[PDB]
DNA sequence: GTACCTACGGCT
DNA sequence: TGTGCGGT
DNA sequence: AGCCGTAGGTACACCGCACA
């Protein structure tokens, strides 16, 4: 990918790819990272919701294509874990409600097109500090220390514990039927 | 921690986003009719003193101030929201007075924010009126460095006057604009009869009133929308058939439906002709000008029936368009589908609270001031002893203590005395203070009369609404044809 | 209503050319600033965005500057502010930025909706005394505001941070310099108006880039300082070291000023790829926040690493020249100037600033002493003062009676009427007296300065010396030969 | 990008060349669309005096003006095919608007010289108090600058083709020094 | 100086 | 001919 | 269909000059 700032090592076991929202966050991330083992892929805003889109639209989307090319595993039936270019795919959206939305969109894509990547424990969620509108507001050393430095960071490893329940969760939250999503909000919304 | 279940992550992250979009982005509050970005824009204008009597201020600066203090999002979202509030084809009662290119009915956007300037309109002063009299609750802003209003006093029924549209998560909203005279008359009828029916309210509120005028076909869609919060309203352009010479005719359109892009409607008609999906049209021109107003001309072929052609245009193009009413607003911080009466009830209750709270604030303020005046009367009546008390004191802490004990003064009274400038000792000041004191005692009595009688408070709300109606109420633009 | 095409071309083109020259692309010799930078710093000053305060959102700073002072695009303003915060761009950064402010790889700053900024401590020295009638203010573009024609600039900023600009009919390219050296140069000049360029070069060794590196020889520097123009050869800091198994690598830790690191690396990659350079087996940018700049060029076993390095210098930006062309506005006109001229205009600016400030302080101290004399008379006769006010029906009558009975000016009478009763306490009366006594001493000190040109000049020296001691730092760029 | 007029009779039609879409919107609303066309141009236009012919003919803004005028260029210039008898340069009233005006005149003089000779090129005179036409309301732009009843248009006249030739070369050409000398000789600081 | 993707619901 | 930086 | 309106993102031209 053109936007991919790859790491030096070619040994997947030790390499990590950080997915960020754009170049505002990408610049801080690029300067603060350990370029030997940490690659950065800045992504262009709200990610296509693959649960609502058909294949032609998905495969022609630039951000989706970047992620597929960078991970090197192929997709769906042709997914090959052995070809993964990184053993940690780290979601590092900005610390705002919209970053949470982008995270659900990315997880939707991984779950529907690269499920074994999740099953293998290769998908992580970074935890940048709150109180910053975006990573571009953070200095490179603060980003490194709080979020990317393995000596201090707290990465969340994404776990798939029940596939039937996950299938229903993705369909309900991200699918085309508004009513079930409205019902979920109504049943779970705590206005306090 | 270390691990995160995918299902739990999805449910929690998605709910977090959905709730935020619902309660703090895409849906208007039932009380002031506003979404957060618009409310922050208007509060920003108020805080920087950008009132209708002051010169226009640069749009880029307004947006920068709102962005830094209240709205932690993109400059484009803020500016575009501001621009719409300034468009007379978008807002039935514009809230922003814009200078420069603010976009057109053809979908032309506004000029870059660097070029445009803006200020509040006069009616916006009514949205902000009484905001500094403890009428509404203030909250901390996004970073804890500022205070912002949770809602505006909204001295006119803005939700219904200007309407709202928003695409949230799990739901959306589509509330059409209304005539301010009709709305206030409706609120007044309601204030005199809690049991008023929708049909009776419709004697005041005939239906929507679009800034773009046009026609509404029938009262069925309107009636259901008001009864249930949902209904389909058919909007039709204002069109006439006229002669153009040599026995030929043309259809002339002077008003189009609300939210219809004029250039795009024209391209759609042109497309229909080019693809031969409509018969009898020989020319299509947009003759709209600032002097003549909207004027779209459709030449008809000699001997073709112009009314058949017009009817076909209504069926095949946005020359006729429906407004799908879906009245969702935040009620007590939660989204709710509301009917016409429930919208008016929440609005009236907001007005009662605003006026009640203002009266209470004015009362606390008047009593505080009366207390100070009492201390100043004592100081002036015993000025020689007050001054010697102060001169003998090494610190003002000592002066404060002596003043309070010697003259039976509170801390606040003693402070006001120490803050008094020598010019306050002139001969006519003692009477000037006495006059203010007497007026204040009367004022306190008037305020206490209001807070002791719910009917007096309610009448004060009616009088204030009536004054707003007389000053800002205007004629109906949209004609409702039966049907 | 007919316009000759030749007259239209000449007048329109001249209008544009003159404006770009005096009000856009060229720096003022006195403060080293172009209009956009001056307006950004003035904006920071007026919005109280000092270094002891929290960072302010960039979008807001920019919106304020656009409205009040700079009638141009937000991007020109923001990008100019961004460069002022980059330590690889400014030898003495003028803006303290929070967030992504770009990098040596040509990555841009984050959008202004994300970043925050405030003044650096050295910028306080650019603005110091600006409100003491030290510099002339002018009407802003729409007549609704006032802006500074020039900043007091208490350190030689033109030379310190340098400048580059493309105008019309001309351009400018002034390299940055070491602050300790420049101030020592100004100090030497101040003691000898007839000092030679060679003599000034005992203090000012040559440019000092924020990116360090090396300069080759002194002849290009000397020519530039003598005439305003000269070519200065810059080189990266590179060493040859072993890497194991009898192999070597070239390690670059400093690059030339204004060279994009990523671009320089791709250029080397391109030369290797197209086989236009022999011996390179790997190329890695190992730069990190913790290790600093580190570009590694692995050399094939048994190949001469020194030969390869000399080839990289000939064929890539690893070696780059800085074409000095010292054009600045002097008395509002573009002028090619030499090192001494640049320093002479700066020094005169400092003498004028300090003189004006001293004259301003004297006027305000005399005004305030006049007020305190009024308050002291009031305290001395407080009983009568009170009686006079009490008998008076109105403020105007009280004013007239105070002036008449106590031989007070109108300003004194108004100050007495404005005095709060709390000012009558023991501590407050003493404060009035103490402020007056200190003020008489201060007035005496100011008059001394204004009565002797050598005392004024010496004060300029002392203030420059203090700035040198607090902000002067080590030379970064090594001048070889 | 062109917003044409209704009439197709060149004798009565006018095309206004404006600075950016910001100015385009105000202009399109304020005009008399029966006889006034608007072509908004993106920023500084190509300096044809310094550019190669291939780059000139390939530039989007240059192409849009040629297509709009309908006369073709250079040796294929047919004055009879002009779609407007008034080509009005309306740039924002300031120094960059002045610059854009010199760039436009350079293009017309080198590629559509007879258009100037025929008196088809005019310069609009928008009021000085706005550093951009997007700051003005549509009615004020109409009244002060576009309305035939009140506007003050300047008709571009060519008086000496040799002196003009030297002027375009000197001001707009690749030799910096002559431009620097002209500036030094004529600047009133 | 501008134009374009994405989520979301409803109809030297 | 590409690149440094204030402008449309 | 693609339109409405708050949101998350960001990419390409032009002028002017002087260097290698
Ligand atoms: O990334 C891209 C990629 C492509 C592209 C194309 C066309 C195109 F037009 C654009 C593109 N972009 C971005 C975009 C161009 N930007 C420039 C900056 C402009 N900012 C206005 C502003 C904000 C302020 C302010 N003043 N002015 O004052 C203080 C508050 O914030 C917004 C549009
Ligand atoms: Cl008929
Ligand atoms: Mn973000
Ligand atoms: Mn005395
Ligand atoms: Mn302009």
């Amino acid at each position: 990918p053109g936007k991919l700032a790859d790491c030096s090592s070619k040994s997947p076991e030790e390499c990590e790819i950080f997915l960020v929202e754009g170049d505002s966050a990408g610049g801080s991330t690029k300067s603060g990272r350990d370029s030997r083992t940490q690659a950065i892929l800045p992504l262009r805003g709200k990610i296509l919701n693959v649960e609502k889109a058909r294949l032609d639209r998905i495969l022609n989307n630039n951000e989706i294509r970047q992620m597929i090319t960078a991970f090197g595993t192929g997709i769906g039936g042709d997914f090959d874990l052995a070809k993964a270019r990184y053993h940690k795919i780290v979601i590092m959206t900005d610390a705002d409600v919209d970053g949470a939305h982008i995270r659900t969109l990315l997880l939707t894509f991984f779950y529907r097109f690269m499920r074994p990547l999740i099953e293998a424990g290769y998908v992580y969620i970074a935890q940048p500090p709150t109180g910053y509108k975006g990573l571009g507001e953070m200095n490179a050393d603060q980003l490194w220390e709080t979020t990317m430095n393995p000596e201090h960071r707290a990465l969340l490893q994404v776990k798939l514990e029940d596939a039937i329940e996950a299938d229903q969760t993705f369909e309900m939250l991200m699918g085309d039927v508004v009513e079930n999503r409205r019902q979920f909000i109504e049943d779970n919304a705590v206005y306090a | 921690i270390n691990e995160r279940n995918i299902t739990s992550e999805m449910r929690e992250s998605f709910l977090d986003y959905a709730m935020s979009v619902i309660v703090a982005r895409a849906l208007p509050d039932v009380r002031d009719g506003l979404k957060p970005v618009h409310r922050r824009i208007l509060y920003g204008l108020n805080e920087q003193g950008m009132t209708p009597d002051k010169s226009y201020k640069k749009s880029a600066r307004i947006v920068g101030d709102v962005m830094g203090k209240y709205h932690p999002h993109g400059d484009s979202s803020i500016y575009e929201a501001m621009v719409r509030m300034a468009q007379d084809f978008s807002y039935r009662y514009p809230l922003v007075d814009g200078q420069g290119n603010f976009g057109s009915m053809d979908g032309d956007g506004a000029a870059a924010m660097r070029f445009t300037e803006a200020r509040m309109t006069k009616i916006t002063l009514e949205l902000l009126r009484d905001i500094n009299k403890d009428t509404i609750d203030f909250i901390d802003n996004y970073d804890g460095n500022e205070r912002e209003p949770s809602v505006l006093p909204a001295r006119f029924p803005n939700l219904l006057a200007n309407g709202a549209s928003g695409i949230a998560v799990g739901m959306a909203t589509n509330i059409p604009p209304h005539n301010l005279t009709e709305l206030i008359n409706g609120v007044l009828s309601l204030s005199k009869n809690p049991d008023i029916s929708i049909a009776e309210l419709m004697e005041d509120i005939e239906g929507p009133d679009f800034p773009t005028a046009g026609l509404i076909l029938g009262k069925s869609g309107i009636r259901r929308a008001y009864e249930t919060g949902r209904g389909s309203i058919q909007m039709r352009s204002r069109a006439v058939i006229e002669e153009r010479g040599g026995g030929r005719q043309r259809i002339v359109v002077t008003e189009i439906p609300f939210q219809v892009n004029k250039a795009r409607m024209i391209e759609k008609i042109a497309e229909l002709v080019r693809d031969k999906k409509i018969d009898g049209i020989t020319d299509l021109r947009d003759e709209t000008s600032l002097r003549t107003g909207v004027r779209v001309v459709i030449d008809v072929r000699k001997d073709a029936n112009a009314s058949v052609i017009l009817n076909n245009l209504y069926k095949q193009t946005p020359l006729q368009t429906s407004f799908g009413v879906n009245m969702i607003a935040l009620v007590n911080g939660r989204p709710k589908l509301i009917n016409l009466k429930e919208a008016l009830v929440h609005y009236l209750e907001h007005q009662k609270t605003v006026v009640r709270r203002r009266t209470q604030y004015n009362l606390r303020k008047a009593k505080d001031r009366a207390h100070i005046l009492e201390g100043l009367r004592i100081a002036l009546d015993h000025i020689d002893e007050i001054i010697s008390t102060i001169r003998e004191s090494d610190t003002d802490k000592v002066a404060m203590e002596s003043l309070q004990q010697r003259f039976k003064l509170s801390e606040k009274q003693a402070q006001a005395i120490l803050d008094m400038r020598l010019r306050r000792l002139t001969g006519l000041e003692r009477d000037k203070i006495e006059a203010e004191y007497n007026e204040l005692l009367n004022y306190i009595s008037e305020l206490e009369t209001i807070l002791a009688d719910e009917e007096v408070l309610l009448q004060l709300v009616r009088d204030e609404l009536t004054e707003i109606r007389d000053r800002f109420g205007d004629d109906r633009r949209t004609e409702i044809q039966l049907g």
